[PDB]
RNA sequence: GCUCGCCGGAAGACCAAGGGUUCCUGUCCAACGUUAAUCGGGGCAGGGUGAGUCGACCCCUAAGGCGAGGCCGAAAGGCGUAGUCGAUGGGAAACAGGUUAAUAUUCCUGUACUUGGUGUUACUGCGAAGGGGGGACGGAGAAGGCUAUGUUGGCCGGGCGACGGUUGUCCCGGUUUAAGCGUGUAGGCUGGUUUUCCAGGCAAAUCCGGAAAAUCAAGGCUGAGGCGUGAUGACGAGGCACUACGGUGCUGAAGCAACAAAUGCCCUGCUUCCAGGAAAAGCCUCUAAGCAUCAGGUAACAUCAAAUCGUACCCCAAACCGACACAGGUGGUCAGGUAGAGAAUACCAAGGCGCUUGAGAGAACUCGGGUGAAGGAACUAGGCAAAAUGGUGCCGUAACUUCGGGAGAAGGCACGCUGAUAUGUAGGUGAGGUCCCUCGCGGAUGGAGCUGAAAUCAGUCGAAGAUACCAGCUGGCUGCAACUGUUUAUUAAAAACACAGCACUGUGCAAACACGAAAGUGGACGUAUACGGUGUGACGCCUGCCCGGUGCCGGGAGGUUAAU
RNA sequence: AGGACCGAACCGACUAAUGUCGAAAAAUUAGCGGAUGACUUGUGGCUGGGGGUGAAAGGCCAAUCAAACCGGGAGAUAGCU
């Protein structure tokens, strides 16, 4: 059985990460949303 | 319990 | 040239061929090859525009001579090569200054043999010259539509027009569909039919021979359920339509053709 | 020219250990813990100079901070650099 | 520690992705481990990842992303030029030994190689966002030469056997060595050279392309492997000295030949086919502006630098995805012996493991198997499931057929071992010797050896000789679908979908059509022998009548008829 | 030569049993089909919700699909419990 997680670091950060999100205008209201939180980690770049 | 199983189909009494 | 594949097998059963020996059997020439991604269809935004198209083999795009811009050069045709990206077979020419191009090949056209392009060509096949210089009923190809444009008329394999009359500055074509046009007579035209004439007549035989040309499978209306297209779900082959396309748009005779900016260089419509 | 300045800051520690002993003892190797950046040619100036003992080569690594669990939390360790001088022939501590 | 069992194209060994200390040592058993735990991938502490050459980084580009200006768009924003990122590809270079508790192509020893900086040394036209060459390519097949590698022989060392025999064509073990440098092979491709001219290479160019004429018949490039060297060195069966009982310090023999041989290397080669098989740079030349003691180029020597990050550990797994130490999934590399066609399979090597609860008992009943009297489908919805068949060689083989098939039809016969033909055959391989000359990694002859079928004849054993594992059940009639394929991931694999073939129909290129308010893009860098849509579905014989209806196409003379 | 044949890796999922608070939220065992291709696979990329993709089953689109998931409108509305 294959499940659906098959961890990629290069796919996680071009999808996901901090620049992925600064790119275009809704991910950094995605940044925003999550520095409003308050969150400890903003996006996943572990 | 966030996953919640299924029933099994229910005996066809049509 | 054309073969029966002996039925030693279901799927080579069918095949006909096309093997002509007289094409080269060699790599194409170099600096006159470039890279030819394949699409699938899908466009800027990524989508299927054009269904069907896909998979199929590599192939770099040899970049023919449509112009026939070099005037007076004579030019000899090197060898007849085998293009992916046609139906027509291309022959790599060379020039007396050394500089070799490829150009359809016309019918009757051997290597060895000699063509050069101009105003004042002979009328043997293979030659261009603007269709001013060009004998009327001629039989033509490699056809322009503007001067200068590059040539778009018959360009297929056994294809080839008709010059019908010139009236004025305007010659009047027999086009390949059997639409009389009517173009400038300031359009070169390569003389002669296209050769490959037996191209139409290979059958392939098995799906993968058309699989691997790059045109995935067609699948009917009638197959589809009622949200995938008009022909749509049933209760076991069941119609009642009017045969559309998956855009509700009559197929099966309906003429969608409004250019109004052209209508007036048809001599007259399609037979 | 590299600063004096700047090789007071690149040296930190000497590595003790195991392998530092043998190091010393089979193979005229010091072994030191050295600032995070310090470049080979920095940490080779630097000995040749504060230490004015004589560098061979330079053969440095960077080990990970372990992860430490204080208590019950999850902490870790700074990741630190540690570098290999082969001094040429005479004598160190 | 000794036996026992298992794996061994894996349950072994090394990586990538992924994880992130799980690696090693010391200490502890509260929790975690489906039990116990002194043990641990658990808790605590300490140690451990060393690079000019490996990878990343970096140069170059693919798909594709972003995209100055730009075109478009209520706004956000879309597309896109120049451009710039992007490997899963292209681009310089290290090997063999030794070592740690844990790293080692990184440390140590020895032996190298690459790219640049700079300086002196001479000789020199150098010079690019530009030209050309190159890099630069498919599938399949086949053969030749090789190698890894193994087997045997020969040596070297040791042994003379817990009960019969065993100093003998007896037993066990080792017989290994690289990169680099030199050589230029088997073999592969290619004519070469000098001049001269030219509308091509957006200008130039001697470079490329293209013509001429002479030219000698050779050269050029590619090239596995071998041989020499690397190496009077390392490694080495082992022997001894001391035992932190762990292993350390020394000494250390032989270290050859033949044969077999890869799916690996020559080979990106060769032959062949149609489906017609990345690009850019590094690389080599050509010149443009500019400079021509200079600069810069080449060569020689010296010298310097090769930074930064990764490197522990798992990696068909208790460490990655599956909530678990989960019978699942996970890409790449190596692949030994005997039997065998084989990477199957059986038993084994190196190596690893006994699957983290066991002990008894030997009820029913359930699961996985084994055997079975007589009968042999009577069972049942249905021969479901089991049983059975199963190999190689030869003989033989029907209807039907699209002439290929059907067909492994069906069916039968031989198969072990020993001996001889034949102190092993046919064959393969090939030394020595000898001759020739292009004089060699050469050719001709020659056969020592070294292997080694297959067949026949004779004998013999057993119930059985394809003896285990492995390994077709066969035939007859028939519906449907021509066939290979695809399908409801997870109750439906089919007659459904696809298909090659056929037809209608649209489409004259700024094509139709499609995504998109548009710009645009796909169609297609295609052009009616093309592309789209619809139906039908190989092939054979064929496809009949109806246009009243709905739709489509063509007309415009008349009625009605919108905005105005 | 061949969408050729037998048959491992590899891909799949036809039969049967087991399993059905499983070892496993679809598996194991024994068989079974393709196995040079309309094949399979690694890495990266592209298409996104009335949208995608679809050899077409309403299949798949993160164990969810006759219209995903997350947040908002939202304390929708519920003559029904
Ligand atoms: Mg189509
Ligand atoms: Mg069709
Ligand atoms: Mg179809
Ligand atoms: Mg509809
Ligand atoms: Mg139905
Ligand atoms: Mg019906
Ligand atoms: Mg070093
Ligand atoms: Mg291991
Ligand atoms: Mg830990
Ligand atoms: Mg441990
Ligand atoms: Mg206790
Ligand atoms: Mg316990
Ligand atoms: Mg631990
Ligand atoms: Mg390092
Ligand atoms: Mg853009
Ligand atoms: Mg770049
Ligand atoms: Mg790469
Ligand atoms: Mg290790
Ligand atoms: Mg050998
Ligand atoms: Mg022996
Ligand atoms: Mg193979
Ligand atoms: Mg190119
Ligand atoms: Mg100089
Ligand atoms: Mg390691
Ligand atoms: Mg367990
Ligand atoms: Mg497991
Ligand atoms: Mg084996
Ligand atoms: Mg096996
Ligand atoms: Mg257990
Ligand atoms: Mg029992
Ligand atoms: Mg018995
Ligand atoms: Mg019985
Ligand atoms: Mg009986
Ligand atoms: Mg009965
Ligand atoms: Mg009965
Ligand atoms: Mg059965
Ligand atoms: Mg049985
Ligand atoms: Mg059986
Ligand atoms: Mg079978
Ligand atoms: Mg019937
Ligand atoms: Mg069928
Ligand atoms: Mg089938
Ligand atoms: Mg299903
Ligand atoms: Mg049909
Ligand atoms: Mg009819
Ligand atoms: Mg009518
Ligand atoms: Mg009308
Ligand atoms: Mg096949
Ligand atoms: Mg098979
Ligand atoms: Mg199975
Ligand atoms: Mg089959
Ligand atoms: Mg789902
Ligand atoms: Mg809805
Ligand atoms: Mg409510
Ligand atoms: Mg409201
Ligand atoms: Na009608």
């Amino acid at each position: 059985m294959k499940r659906t997680f098959q961890p990629s670091v290069l796919k996680r950060n071009r999808s996901h990460g901090f620049r992925a999100r600064m790119a275009t205008k809704n991910g950094r209201q995605v940044l925003a949303r999550r520095r409003a939180k308050g969150r400890a980690r903003l996006t996943v770049s572990k | 319990p966030v996953y919640i199983p299924r029933p099994r189909p229910p005996h066809p009494r049509l | 040239a054309v073969v029966k594949c002996k039925p030693t097998s279901p799927g080579r059963r069918h095949v006909v061929k096309v093997v002509n020996p007289e094409l080269h059997k060699g790599k194409p020439f170099a600096p006159l090859l470039e890279k030819n991604s394949k699409s699938g269809g899908r466009n800027n935004n990524g989508r299927i525009t054009t269904r069907h198209i896909g998979g199929g083999h590599k192939q770099a795009y040899r970049i023919v001579d449509f112009k026939r811009n070099k005037d007076g050069i004579p030019a000899v045709v090197e060898r007849l090569e085998y293009d992916p990206n046609r139906s027509a077979n291309i022959a790599l020419v060379l020039y007396k200054d050394g500089e070799r191009r490829y150009i359809l090949a016309p019918k009757g056209l051997k290597a060895g043999d000699q063509i050069q392009s101009g105003v004042d060509a002979a009328i043997k096949p293979g030659n261009t010259l603007p269709m001013r210089n060009i004998p009327v009923g001629s039989t033509v190809h490699n056809v322009e539509m503007k001067p200068g444009k590059g040539g778009q008329l018959a360009r297929s394999a056994g294809t080839y027009v008709q010059i019908v009359a010139r009236d004025g500055a305007y010659v009047t074509l027999r086009l390949r569909s059997g639409e009389m046009r009517k173009v400038e007579a300031d359009c070169r035209a390569t003389l002669g039919e296209v050769g490959n004439a037996e191209h139409m007549l290979r059958v392939l035989g098995k799906a993968g021979a058309a699989r691997w040309r790059g045109v995935r499978p067609t699948v009917r209306g009638t197959a589809m359920n009622p949200v995938d297209h008009p022909h749509g779900g049933g209760e076991g082959r069941n119609f009642g339509k009017h045969p559309v396309t998956p855009w509700g748009v009559q197929t099966k005779g309906k003429k969608t053709r409004s250019n109004k900016r052209t209508d007036k260089f048809i001599v007259r419509r399609r037979s | 020219m590299i600063r004096e300045e700047r090789l007071l800051k690149v040296l930190r520690a000497p590595h003790v250990s195991e392998k530092a002993s043998t190091a010393m003892e089979k193979s005229n190797t010091i072994v030191l813990k050295v600032a995070k950046d310090a470049t080979k040619a920095e940490i080779k100036a630097a000995v040749q100079k504060l230490f004015e003992v004589e560098v061979e080569v330079v053969n440095t690594l960077v080990v990970k901070g372990k992860v430490k669990r204080h208590g019950q939390r999850i902490g870790r360790r700074s990741d630190w650099k540690k570098a290999y001088v082969t001094l040429k022939e005479g004598q160190n501590l």
